[PDB]
Order: structure tokens, then sequence, then C-alpha cells
RNA sequence: CUAGUAACGGCGAGUGAAGCGGCAACAGCUCAAAUUUGAAAGCUGGCUUCGGCCCGCGUUGUAAUUUGGAGAGGAUGCUUU
């Protein structure tokens, strides 16, 4: 149960160990590129709640993203910009999810997990092969990731009442004159 | 172990194959006990010790012996040999 | 900087090799073998480290300084002496008369008057000694497949034989005749 | 209406030298030299070295070009990387601390110093070089004459011991199938040694046999070479003896005893099952071998020509007819020293070697012990 | 003058930062690893516990299989995985532990020690996640745990938990709480 | 249908839902959080006489068990392939 012990750890990032090992590490990837492959998740605990498992066909990329403003405001989170920069630049896989991993004063640093939908251990796994339908080909660009459901409103309730089912779904069926035939 | 020929068929050289030239053979050089003709003088062979290696029309030159036991063996027989290895994979043949 | 293990293996290794050789001298000079008279071919193996004195003068008796090489003796009861005084550092057993054939055919080299070199004749083996019933290579494997009286002629004459050694591979009935087998 | 290169098209094609061979066939420089061996590939001249090519010596050696094409196509290419990293995976157990994986790949290598069997399968190599038996035969004046030398030799680390007792094994083997069936005519002998000539289906075959003698291997000698062409002709003429063997109809391989052979009975350890001029010559004799005389070559020319009964010392060898010399059965004699029986005539070698070459029973008069010996005269 | 390429400039940049900074006390314990001997005496009786390999294993399965066509103990080996061994530490079911010191997300064994240390559990921070996986025929292993060994060894064992608790853990005692690095 | 209702409104222009109710159609599940630890039991490739052999992934976790109107483990006895 090493995993319970790391989920703690991540709540106490401010912390003397956690704020020691964000800032070496953040150090290490501003050399590095703005998106590149990373062996193994930074947070196992943390990509392993999200869906990752050690199997080939599985990847992890660490992306960074500029922070700040667009008074102009993207209404695209950061996170999903991070989905659609590795999305394009791996247009064989699919962008599974994204959590953050690291931060700066200038940079925010995201790791996106992706499976591959042509390797054949993914194709045989029914947990994990209803990805390799064409349904679900670039979802990072349809909104259809955890970021994109945040940002989309797709939540119950009276406070989601124009979103929940599709925002210009619901402006087209409000906006429709309908007409019967016996009026 | 199987049989080799369960389907031959007869080949036509190709002009480029230079086949290696045969090593001579044995003469009357060679043999233990030469005629009294064949047998040099020791003058001829302190010269000969004298020379380089390398350095003669032939390596070999006779003496008579009279029994087998009196025979020894060849002191440069693999040397023979390894150079002949080096001769026929490291010399090339003109045709 | 020699590891205090290796200090205390040596001591300890030192000790049963004084126990060992006190049993020796205990009992007596003797081996338990028949009235039938035999011969042994000892060879040199790779063993105790630090060699006690009356051990290593038994090598220094046999020609047995280097490493792996080996000579002929027959038995005595002096030899038994010999024979589990340098036991641990010795294979020993009786050899097959094709397993000296061998030995004095692809194995053989010379010794005479104190330098050594091959052999080179039948001759030469004349040329050498050749006197006392020595006029070929199977002289000396008649002093040795039998009992031979100049045998110990035949020894003073004899080199111990620089075996080749192996890649990858208690008296000995005829197991030593899978010895030279190894080792040829 | 155009033009090419002088240098790009022709000679270059047809002609490339031994680097340029190496560096196609991606071998090692050693690699490359077993494999060429293997295949028979010969150098060769061109006719003009600089037209081949114009940066060119006449100590370079070219190649043909189809001769590599057959190089690059062999299946020892692919046995080469299997095996190469098999000594790499052989170095895997031994790293990491594994006797057992260790243990069991290295009886998946199978390796030579332990079996006497060679490491490759040499039966396509042979099926493509020579293409009929009696070319086996015509290359026998090769293959036996080394292995009658390797089987003298002693051991090194190339040649293990075992496969010289492989070597003597079927070195012994080709002798039993000449006194079988009295193939051997001629024989001479000279410094080098022993030269031996029997006629096998019209062929002539002859090989030298240097004497019972540790031979100086002194000098610049390479036994990694001298190693595969023990490997060459092991294959060949055990596939030469297994052809000949069915064709006698005689069971093979013949059975053998190890440790009565281990009393050193040479050439009469084994057992023969027929069933799953030459015979003239000592049709009805009776020979013994003394302490000086030559063993080994002794009783291969007496058993060849149908020598039914012959003895020696026991020191010479063991399993053979009475050692005692008292025993009045004995005809002939051999010694060559410097109880005088009158009914055992008293000879050398020299004289069964005369009358063995002339056919016509040289007189034991003229060849009497203790006076001097008449010159030979040379069979070819 | 000459350029170093940008990966080798990196690793070694990484390694004087790691061990100059002000490094927390739970990285910086990690930095003191045991003897050459202590390291050796205990791989001596840990090779004597090796797990069974895929080759041996399908040997045994054949020699038992074979047997039914044609009585045992429970098995002690070397216990290794990080969530298995975790859980044996939380169940006081391990003897000995020995921690890796390279493993790069450190996260993964930060708590170890202090938890082997809450349970009573001696422990030994060793040099090697190469070292323990090669012990347990894996490429790497970051914890490798012993819980209960054969009677011919219980001596053995008893004198190697001695040996860490004496030679190890007495001299990391008062310097396993101290800021590492410095300057 | 609620309903041009609530609500927000240079309270002008105007903008403008949802719950309930009648219908149409209906279907429920997979992980992470656990020690298989008396046995990585899992998987990709290659060679294949297609039968089963090797390499690799993987213990920084691939199978089985479980997913909070639950569940696990024992015990007990019926019922299912």
């Amino acid at each position: 149960g090493a995993l319970k012990y790391l989920e703690e750890l991540s709540k106490k990032k401010q912390s003397d160990v956690v704020r020691f090992l964000l800032r070496v590490r953040c150090w290490e990837y501003r050399q590095l590129n703005v998106i590149h492959r990373a062996s193994r998740p930074s947070r196992p605990d943390k990509a392993r709640r999200l869906g990752y498992k050690a199997k080939q066909g599985y990847v992890i990329y660490r992306v960074r993203v500029r922070r700040g403003g667009r008074q102009l405001k993207y209404q695209r989170s950061l996170r999903a910009t991070a989905e659609e920069r590795v999305g394009r630049r791996c247009s064989n896989l699919r962008v599974l999810n994204s959590y953050w991993v690291n931060q700066d004063s200038t940079y925010k640093y995201y790791e996106v997990i992706l499976v591959d939908p042509n390797h054949k251990a993914i194709r045989r796994d029914p947990r994990i092969n209803w990805i390799c339908n064409p349904v679900h080909k670039h979802r990072e660009c349809r909104g259809l990731t955890s970021t994109g459901k945040k940002s989309r409103g797709l939540n119950k309730g009276h406070r989601f009442n124009k979103t929940r089912a599709g925002r210009r779904k619901t402006w087209k069926r409000h906006n429709t004159l309908s007409l019967w035939r016996y009026r | 172990f199987y049989d080799l020929w369960q389907n031959e068929e007869p080949q036509p050289p190709n002009p480029m194959h230079i086949p290696a030239p045969k090593l001579p053979p044995p003469g009357y050089d060679l043999s233990y006990n030469p005629p009294p003709e064949y047998l040099p003088t020791k003058e001829e062979r302190e010269e000969w010790e004298k020379m380089d290696p390398e350095d003669r029309e032939k390596d070999y030159l006779p003496t008579k012996y009279d029994s087998l036991r009196k025979v020894p063996a060849w002191g440069n027989f693999v040397k023979e040999r390894f150079e002949r290895c080096m001769d026929l994979y490291l010399a090339p043949r003109v045709r | 900087f020699k590891r205090a293990e290796k200090y205390v293996k040596e001591y300890r290794e030192q000790e049963r090799e004084k126990i060992r050789l006190a049993r020796i001298a205990k009992q007596q000079g003797s081996f338990h073998i028949p009235a039938e008279a035999k011969l042994v071919f000892v060879i040199r193996i790779k063993g105790i480290n630090k060699i006690p004195p009356k051990p290593r003068k038994i090598l220094q008796l046999l020609r047995l300084r280097q490493i792996n090489n080996g000579v002929f003796v027959k038995v005595t009861k002096a030899t038994a002496e010999m024979i589990k005084i340098v036991e641990p550092w010795v294979a020993y057993g009786y050899p097959n008369l094709k397993s000296v054939r061998e030995l004095i055919y692809k194995r053989g080299y010379g010794k005479v008057n104190g330098q050594r070199i091959p052999l080179t004749d039948n001759a030469i083996i004349e040329e050498n000694l050749g006197k006392y019933g020595i006029i070929c290579i199977e002289d000396l494997i008649h002093e040795i497949f039998t009992v031979g009286p100049n045998f110990k002629q035949a020894a003073n004459f004899l080199w111990p034989f620089k075996l080749s050694n192996p890649n990858g591979g208690g008296n000995r009935e005829e197991h030593i005749n899978a010895l030279i087998r190894a080792m040829n | 209406g155009k033009a090419k290169k002088k240098g790009k098209s022709g000679a270059a094609r047809n002609y490339m030298t031994r680097t340029q061979a190496v560096k196609k066939l991606q071998l090692s420089l050693p690699d490359f030299r077993k494999l060429c061996i293997w295949k028979g590939i010969y150098p060769r001249e061109p006719r003009d070295r600089r037209k081949v090519n114009k940066s060119a010596t006449a100590s370079t050696t070219f190649y043909y070009t189809k001769d590599i094409q057959y190089l690059l196509h062999e299946p020892l290419l692919q046995k080469f990387r299997e095996q190469k990293a098999l000594e790499k995976k052989i170095s895997r157990a031994l790293g990491r601390g594994d006797v057992s994986n260790a243990a069991r790949l290295e009886r998946n290598a199978n390796l030579p110093e332990k079996t006497g069997k060679p490491r490759y399968t040499l039966n396509h190599i042979i099926r493509e070089r020579y293409p009929t038996f009696q070319d086996a035969l015509r290359d026998l004046d090769d293959c036996l004459s080394m292995l009658f030398l390797f089987a003298n030799l002693p051991s090194t680390t190339a040649v293990p011991a075992k496969m010289i007792a492989r070597c003597e094994r079927l070195c012994h083997e080709f002798q039993h199938y000449l006194i079988v069936t009295h193939s051997l005519r001629k024989s001479f002998l000279s410094i080098k040694g022993i030269y031996y000539q029997a006629n096998i289906q019209g062929e002539d075959i002859l090989w030298l046999v240097p004497y019972k003698f540790n031979q100086r291997i002194v000098g610049d000698v390479d036994f990694r070479i001298m190693g595969t062409f023990v490997e060459f002709y092991m294959t060949l003429l055990g596939f030469v003896n297994y052809r000949l063997y069915t064709s006698i109809g005689l069971k093979y391989p013949p059975k053998f005893d190890q440790v009565k052979d281990d009393q050193g009975a040479e050439l009469a350890a084994f057992s023969l099952e027929g069933l799953n001029d030459p015979s003239q010559l000592f049709a009805n004799f009776t020979f013994f071998l003394s302490r000086e005389t030559p063993r080994q070559p002794l009783e291969f020319i007496l058993r060849a020509f149908g020598c039914k009964r012959i003895g020696w010392d026991a020191v010479l060898g063991e399993g053979a007819f009475t050692t005692d010399e008292s025993d009045p059965r004995i005809t002939h004699q051999i010694i060559d020293r410097p109880g005088r029986y009158p009914g055992r005539i008293y000879v050398q070698p020299q004289w069964v070697w005369d009358s063995i070459n002339d056919e016509e029973l040289k007189p034991p008069e003229l060849y009497a012990p203790g006076a001097q010996l008449p010159p030979h005269l040379s069979p070819f | 003058m000459v350029k170093w390429p940008e990966y080798i400039r990196l690793q070694r940049q990484k390694k004087i930062l790691r061990m100059r900074l002000k490094v927390p006390p739970a990285i910086a314990q990690f930095q003191y690893t045991l003897d050459k001997n202590l390291a050796a005496q205990a791989f001596k009786l840990l090779n004597k516990y090796r797990p069974e390999t895929k080759q041996e294993k399908k040997e045994r399965l054949l020699r038992e299989a074979t047997a039914i066509k044609e009585v045992s103990k429970k098995p002690y080996t070397v216990k290794y995985g990080l969530n298995h061994v975790v859980g044996l530490i939380e169940n006081k079911k391990a003897s000995l532990v020995l921690i890796a010191n390279d493993v790069d997300p450190i996260e993964l064994v930060v708590f170890l020690p202090a938890l082997c240390r809450k349970m009573g559990i001696p422990y030994a921070i060793i040099k090697g996640k190469a070292r323990l996986g090669t012990l347990v025929h894996k490429k790497t292993a970051a914890v490798v745990a012993i819980t209960e060994v054969r009677s011919e060894d219980k001596n053995e064992l008893a004198k190697l938990i001695s040996a860490v608790k004496e030679g190890y853990l007495e001299k990391v005692e008062d310097t396993r709480k101290r800021w590492g690095g410095g300057i």
C-alpha cells in the first residue's frame, strides 16, 4: 500500500520534501524540450488513478505551457492546451487524461497519459479497447477529456441548466419555432 | 547425416573462376635416401645454413639417412602448412 | 589492503594442515594397500596457498614446484608417506598403459645432463643415456607399465610433464584416466 | 547522346577488394576468414588490377562478386548472429549470477570441447562445395593427411583432446575399411614421414603420416585457423567413410570398447560385424613385432594385405597374439636392433616395405639384419 | 572551446544540485548507505533465498505433473514489490528490509525508513536498485524484504539483523534528522 | 405542458428558464484506493513441422477478487455451469 502514502504526500506539496523535489525537477524540465517523452510518471499514484497502466501501449508525455492572461481571458484552460499540443505531436495515439506535475513563474507543467489504439495489447483488453473505436479520435479537441468536461459544465443540477446537455444544443432547441400539423 | 545428391545437374564453370594451382608432386629430391649424385657437398650445406631463411631457391636440401629411427621429423612442418594457408587465402593468383 | 577475513581464513586453514599432518605422523608412514605393487601418476593440484615446510620439500623431492606438472612414481613403504603428506595439493591414482602412451608420445619431453631439451630422435634417446636397456620410447613405458628394476634410473632421466590446462573440466582406482583425458 | 563514369561501371562491379568484401558482408575481420574457408571462396586476380580499382596495390587481394553474393546468401550468417548472442548470453548468467542458467545455456551451446562433434552444421556447405564422390576421394588427399598429422599432435586451446580422440577414432575408421577391402597398394617413406597410396573405385588417394613423435610447433602459427581444418576434415571423412561403409554393407558406426581401448589396443580395440595379388601376399603368414619396430605402420600394412596373425610386445600394446618369443608359431619376427630361434626368421621392417612394394617377396638373405641395407626405390 | 551534449551536462548538474542544495532530512538520509562488508554479508544470506526463475519454476511444475501421471512445506523466498513489501511492513511480517538509494521518483521510498522505524523492523538503505533486481531476477527492485527463513539459518539472519541495528542504525541515529548539503 | 411564469432588466427596448405532471425509449457498468505472496498466476513480438519453443514487457505492478444503497474473509448448506 505504498500509494496511500503518496496520496497524502501530494496533498502537502508546500512541505519541505515536496517543495524541494518540485524545485529540482522544474529546473531539470526547463532545459528539456517543450514537449518530451517521460519513461515513467513523476507521480505514479496520480497517473494510475487516472488510468495509467504499465503495459505496452501506455506512454507518458510531459509538456510545459505558458501561464498568464491571454483583459482578455482564454476560456481554454492551460490543461486543455497541454492536451492539444501533445495530440498534435502524437497523431497516432489517443489522449486519455492529464494531470498537474509542476509549475514555475512562467510555465506550468503537465503530464499526459496516452494509449496506442493500434497496439494489440491494447486492442485485446476490454477495459481499454473502447478507445480503439473511431468516435474517440482526438478527444482533447472536442472537449471530451476531464479538463474539457469541466470547462463545458457537464454537471447535474440547476446551476448547469444551460450547459449540461450541450450548450449550443440547448440554445438551438430553445430558439426553434415548432409548428405541428393540427395547430 | 543424409545423402547429398538427391538431385544433381552439371554446372558450367564461369570464366571468372580461377582455381588454385596445385602443389608440385614429391620429386626425387625429397627422399630420405637419395643417390650419391643428389648428395651435396658439406661446404654447400654450411653455406646454405649461413644464408637467412626465405632467401633460398629451395627451402630444403637432401641429406642421406640410413635407418627410419635416424630420420627426424621436420621442424617447419606446421610453418610450411601455415605458409600454404596464407598462400591460398591471402596471395592472389594471376591467370 | 588485505581484508581481515583473509587473515582468519589463513589461520583456520593452517591449523587444519597442522592437525592432519600430526595424524599422519601419529599412526605410521603406511597406507592400507594390498601387497601387490602398482604404479601411481601424480598431478599437481591448485590448493592451499601457504605450504608448510614438510609438504614443500616433498614437492621438491617429487620435482613438483611449478603448478600442473606431473611425474610417475611406483609404490614403496616410503612413497605412501609422501602420498598422504602432499595429498591436498596433488591428485593420485593408478593410470593405464595407453595413458602412458600419450604421455611419452604426445606429452613427452626430455631431460639430459641438467638442461631440458625436447625429445629429438630415437638415437637421441640413445644419446641421452640409452644404455640400461634403453633403445626406444617403449623403454620408459616398460619401466612404467611394468615395475622396473631401473625405473628409479628411468625417473632420473624423466622430467615432470607440463600437462595442458583443461577448459571447464582419496585414491582414484582408474578415474585418473579421465584426469589426463581432459588435461592432455 | 549521354555519358557515364569510367570508374563507376564495369570492372569495379565484377571484382572488389577484400576490404570492400568484408564491409559488404558486415562481419568482423576474423569471422570472414572462417566463413571464407567454409564456402571455398578464393581471391584470384583480374587481368588489370589498376583498371578494377585505381588506388590498388599488388599486395592487395580482390574477390569475386558472385562468390560474395553466395557468401551473403548462406544460412551460416544467420547462425553466426544467433551464436554471437549466445556467447553474449553466456556472459549473462555469469555476470548477474546464475550457475544453473549458465549451465542450461551452455548445454544449449553444445561447445566442441566436450562433444567432439562440431559447433556448426557443415552439411549444406559441403553440399555446395564438392560436386561428386570422386572429388571427395580427390579431396581425401588433403583430408586424411592432416588428420593423421593432427591425431599425432598434442592438444591446444583451439583443438581439444576430445577432438583429437575423435580424430584418432576417425583415422582408425578409414584404416579398418582399408584392411578389409585391401585397397592399399603402394607405400613410400621419406624425411617428412610415411606416404600411403590406395585406389578406391579407380581413384588414387595419397596421404602423409609422420612418425609417432611429438612435433615442434615453434614459430608463428595459427591454431584457430588450424582448428577449423580439423572441423573441415572431421565432417568430410565422417561423410566419406559413412558412404563407403554402407557401400561395403557393414554396420555403421563400428562398435567400440572403452577400457579395452584404454589398455592400449590402438587398432585392435574394435569389433566389426559384416551384416547389420594383395590377398596372396602373406595369405598364411605369422608375424611378430619387437620393441623397437614401429607398431602402428607395420600392423596397418600387414592387415591391409591380409596377414591373419600379427603379434607384438605387451608394452607396445595388448589384445594380440601371444607375446612370448619362445612360441614357435611365429614365422617372421621384425627386429631393428644394433633367443636366436631357428624356427623364426630374423628380419627388418624394410624387408616388409620392399616386399610390399615390388610384390615379389624380396629375399630375407639380402635383407638380413646386421648387414648394410641395399638402397630402396620410390614407387612414384 | 569544446561543446558538451545536452543530456551529458544535465546528468552532472543534477548530481551537483542533489548533493549541494539544502536537502530536507528524508532525502539526506538516503545519502548514508551501509558499508561494503555489511552489504556483502547481507547478500550472502539473501542469495540463499533467491526466488525461482521462470526456467526452473516450469521444470518443477513438469516434475509434479509427471508424478501425477505415474509432501512439501511453505517456500521461503525473498519478498519484493513495493506494494507487497509495504503491506508486509504494516502487518509486522517482515524481519529485515533493504531499500534502494536511487529510486528516481524518490517519493516511493521516502516514508519507508520511517515506517520501518515506527513498527520496529530493522532497515538498511543499500546501494543499487539494480543490485536488488539481480537478487530477485528483474532489471530493477526498489525494495527487498525477508520475512521468514528456513531453520538451517535462523541464527545468521538474527546475526545479520543485529549487525544492522549496531553497524548501520546506530550511526544513522543522530544524523538522519539533520538537513543535508549546505554552502 | 409548465410559460411568456420565476428571474434579470438605459425596469425603455425587452430578454427569459427550471422543478412537478402526461408521454417516447429504457440498461447498466469499469477502474484507483488491499499482500497471489503457498509460488506474474498476465501480456507484445519472432521462429514455427502449427504442436509449442525463445526474446522482451513487467514488481516504480501485468492477471484473478472488489467499486460505498457496496464489499472482503471465515463458516455453513442448498442452488448453478
